[PDB]
């Protein structure tokens, strides 16, 4: 394999 | 069964999106952000050192907004991204950044990457500290 | 008392850590352990900033191999924040000299993680240390 | 507090 992503976890 | 990235491409890649969004979509910056993350970016209080630091998603973009990021723009000129406690990245920026079309400001910046933990090698920003050397130096 | 701030943790260390590197450079290795990272600025061969080396007995080669003499310090902000695992994330910024030229300026980041066998202590995971004028 | 440093050794 997955592509590198970012993003919080949405919690 | 893949491989986790290394800490520096995740640390490149990482600082390449957030300045393109600090540019395209400031608003969107919050994103990159969970409850605990700490966040301070420069700023002077006044007849006082340097500001204090934020904490979670919503007080986040409320600062970010309240800086008021407009044709950001963004020079590079160093990027470390180390391993670090529990699979994170450690990732120490040196740049100058130019907010309004003012003046190219000289900063440094540590970010702290950490696992997000629901999709596989993604990560949000856990703690992220940006300082102007005109505001110490 | 209770659990120190990391604003303490981080002002402490930076206190003991440019204090040791002032008086005795050859006992800094301490400070680590056996996955921690180090790189002290330095510009390799024709090229880019240099590298880092991992373990205590390789970053106590490259402390003694940088010749740490006299050296001499002036810290001008320190920031020092919770991150995982109840580490200390640190940011410096100061003036570094070395065998009594002049200061340059630098920008340092810690990671300081706790050690887990004393209550309160920690190690170095990640020394980052740049002299600006080699990047700017 | 009492705040030390060093390694695991």
């Amino acid at each position: 394999a997955p592509r590198i992503t970012f993003g919080g976890p949405s919690d | 069964v893949m491989e986790k990235p290394s800490p520096l491409l995740v640390g490149r890649e990482f600082v390449r999106q957030y300045y393109t969004l600090l540019n395209q979509a400031p608003d969107m910056l919050h994103r990159f952000y969970g409850k605990n993350s700490s966040y301070v970016h420069g700023g002077l209080d006044s007849n006082g050192k340097p500001a204090d630091a934020v904490y979670g998603q919503k007080e986040i973009h409320r600062k970010v907004m309240s800086q008021n990021f407009t044709n950001c723009h963004t020079k590079i000129r160093h990027v470390d991204a180390h391993a670090t406690l529990n699979d994170g990245v450690v990732v120490q920026v040196m740049g100058l950044l130019s907010n309004n079309n003012q003046a190219l400001r000289r900063f440094m910046q540590t970010f702290v990457l950490a696992p997000e933990g629901s999709v596989a090698n993604k990560f949000y920003v856990h703690n992220d500290i940006f300082r102007y050397q005109d505001e110490v130096f």
